């Protein structure tokens, strides 16, 4: 089961990744401007992620558990 | 009680007709009935969930119909709709724009227009996807606005499609295609021709040429 | 009589004129309509886009154009492009969408 | 026993079909076909409907309908009836929505404000193009046209507003008459009018 | 006499204006239908060339630390929008997830 090793790995992977992502206040800077946000097509924020992992984690292990994994035509297929 | 039971068969079947005719399925309904009178007003609420075959939505509205000796004039006072939490952000835009405008058929076409123009992308990239899939690479799904062309044999070189949805202030929807290529400089300095930076309206001229897949599959074979 | 026979006699030559060009040139579009399909294929019924989008303003200048200091963000989007750990986050969450396209 | 929860489902399914009657569109199973129930509304101003009857035989054809002549109909019917009906339905309903738009605005501003409007206005049964000249509480009389080149919008295509029997001088009258062009060219007709009344 | 010679040369004239306007909006769509389609043709052709002459530079130098220009930004800045947005996509499939637990 690689899923629990994808999980640990990309969990301890979140404390450095957000670090890197508080490294430049550049990306801080253009947050909040809808110029951006409406052409990427959602939104630039990134800060309540950690609650996002620590949720996910009890939702897979769920998962995991449960083992989850013409006119004419279409006019007359639909009377029958 | 055989005739009871066809009477209800052959609504059913009329529902379902109507259903799949108009295109939105409605879930139940609710109606509220108040009388303030003084020349007569009556404040009607009503409420009712439903889906269009790929989203549903929840709404409720209260509606002021004015009954006079000649008039009968219905306004909307209120509306409030609610969607599920999607991605898509011009969606809840829209939605509050119909909300500040009080209206309600224009708000019903625009979605109908909005799946329909969705179901088209969709389709079209997960035909793509199965057609070439050594060359395709749809990081982000068939139910996204991204496409990733890129070669096997090297990563460094792959382009984007995007493929946007857009409606306007007065309620209309419309499409809008375009590319970004992600090209090192190493063909900047190979090439003096200096063909890359003329590729967005190119294409967008090729793309409104001969069609929309054919444009794609002549860049699939052109980088093939 | 006099100014509307005028009138209608330099039409009809505008007209045989105006035939005549169109015809050498349709005549004329042949060579190379059949010449840029040479090494290209002649050619799913997607309806064709309105000119609208055609001339509808595009996207890269307007992203150009959009934001400022272009060098001092490249500078750092370079490095974690470079980078290997959202490499990883990308590969496994298409791993995650490729499993439920499976499905 | 039975009787109940049939008559239960028998009212539950006709108020799912009132439900549906307010959503715009209606239809109705008939003999010869189906007969389509089209309602338009203008900021939520609910006003007069139409209703046309179709033929389920091939070929598809137009049996009768209370559509007003003026409206162009017949060459939509020619070129979207036989493929994707729902779209011809959906145009038809976006061509009655902005007619009777334009005539509510015009039949408001002809009862409402009659004390600024001097002589009546000219005005075609399309309703696709407006002229009129106006005084306004000092004395500036203004002469507007409008022209609406699209069918499908309930918006001005081109206003033009120009100055008569008085020559420009001073820029209160350049302002105002930019201004109203303005306004006409982006917000409704009876909205400025009602808005720099006061 | 001369009456019916005023009424027959209003009838040609009128017949005749309307072939007048359908040539000359054949004529002057074919024109730009024929310019795009030969500025499409160059375009597709020089943009292989470019790829065709290219395809082996890369294979001599596999690992070449190459950057990018400030055309690229918006694409590289495009693949940035799920970098910013997974968490929010981890939303939509863990509405999905719901969707997926509601047996």
């Amino acid at each position: 089961d690689e899923f629990m090793m994808l999980l640990s790995k990309v969990e301890k992977l979140s404390e450095e990744i957000m670090e890197i992502m508080q490294n430049l206040s550049s990306i801080q800077a253009l947050e909040g401007s809808r110029e951006l946000e409406n052409l990427i097509g959602i939104s630039c924020a990134s800060h309540f992620l950690k609650r996002e992992m620590q949720k996910t984690k009890e939702l897979m292990t769920k998962v995991n558990k449960q083992k989850l994994f013409d006119s004419y035509e279409f006019l007359k297929a639909i009377l029958n | 009680s055989k005739d009871l039971k066809n009477q209800l068969g052959h609504l059913e079947s009329e529902l379902s007709f109507l259903s799949t005719l108009t295109g939105i399925n409605i879930r139940n309904h609710s109606k509220q009935t108040e009388d303030l009178t003084s020349i007569r007003k009556v404040l009607q609420r009503h409420r009712l969930s439903g889906n269009c075959h790929m989203v549903t939505f929840q709404l409720e509205f209260q509606i002021l119909e004015i009954q006079n000796k000649e008039r009968l004039s219905s306004a909307v006072t209120d509306l409030n709709i609610i969607m599920e939490p999607t991605e898509c952000s011009e969606l809840s835009e829209f939605v509050s724009r119909a909300e500040e405008r009080k209206d309600l058929f224009m708000f019903f076409r625009s979605l109908h227009f909005f799946v329909e123009w969705f179901e088209y992308r969709k389709r079209t990239f997960k035909h793509l996807k199965e057609k070439y899939p050594d060359a395709v690479y749809l990081s982000e799904g068939p139910s996204s606005c991204s496409m990733g062309i890129r070669s096997a044999s090297r990563p460094g070189f792959e382009l984007v499609i995007v493929w946007r949805i857009q409606i306007d202030e007065d309620g209309k929807v419309f499409p809008k295609l375009d590319l970004l290529t992600k090209v090192p400089q190493r063909a900047l300095e190979l090439d003096k021709n200096r063909a890359i930076e003329t590729a967005p309206l190119s294409f967008r001229t090729l793309v409104g040429l001969l069609g929309i897949e054919a444009a794609l599959e002549s860049l699939i074979k052109s980088l093939c | 009589i006099d100014k509307m026979v005028e009138t209608t006699e330099l039409m009809t030559g505008n007209i045989q004129s105006l035939k005549n060009k169109i015809q050498i040139l349709a005549s004329e579009v042949e060579e190379e309509e059949e010449r840029v399909k040479q090494m290209h294929q002649i050619n799913l019924s997607l309806p064709e886009l309105s000119q609208k989008t055609l001339k509808a303003p595009t996207l890269q200048k307007e992203i150009l154009a959009l934001i400022p200091n272009q060098n001092a963000l490249l500078k750092d989007l370079d490095i974690l492009h470079n980078s290997s750990q959202m490499k990883s986050m990308s590969t496994f969450i298409e791993e995650a969408y490729k499993k439920l396209d499976a499905s | 026993n039975e009787q109940e929860a049939l008559e239960e489902k028998l009212e539950n399914v006709k108020a799912i079909l009132q439900a549906y009657h307010f959503t715009g569109l209606s239809g109705k199973l008939t003999s010869r076909g189906v007969c389509v129930c089209i309602s338009t509304a203008f900021e939520g101003n609910l006003l007069d409907s139409y209703f046309v009857d179709l033929v389920i035989q091939k070929p598809l054809r137009i049996h009768h309908h209370s559509v007003p002549v003026f409206i162009p109909l017949e060459e939509i019917a020619a070129k979207y009836l036989q493929t994707n009906i729902q779209h011809f339905l959906f145009s038809l309903c976006e061509y009655l929505n902005a007619y009777s738009g334009r005539k509510y605005q015009a039949d408001r501003l002809q009862s409402d404000f009659a004390a600024l409007l001097t002589g009546p206005l000219q005005r075609n049964p399309l309703c696709n193009l407006l002229s009129f000249t106006y005084k306004l509480d000092q004395s500036f009389p203004f002469c507007a046209r409008l022209l609406y080149k699209d069918l499908t919008a309930t918006l001005p295509t081109d206003v033009t507003v120009t100055c008569q029997g008085v020559e420009v001088l001073s820029t209160s009258w350049e302002e105002q008459r930019a201004s109203h062009e303005t306004l006409f060219c982006t917000k409704p007709l009876h909205q400025v009018f009602a808005s720099f009344t006061r | 006499k001369k009456r019916q010679r005023m009424i027959e040369v209003q009838d040609e004239l009128l017949r005749l204006e309307p072939q007048l306007k359908q040539l000359q909006t054949k004529y002057d769509e074919l024109k730009e239908r024929k310019s795009s389609l030969r500025n499409a043709a160059y375009f597709l052709s020089n943009l292989k060339q470019l790829y065709q002459d290219y395809s082996d530079v890369q294979a001599q130098e596999p690992n070449v630390k190459e950057t990018y220009d400030s055309s690229s930004l918006p694409a590289l800045l495009f693949k940035a929008r799920t970098l910013l947005g997974a968490e929010s996509h981890l939303r939509n499939i863990n509405h999905q997830l719901e969707k997926l637990l509601d047996q």
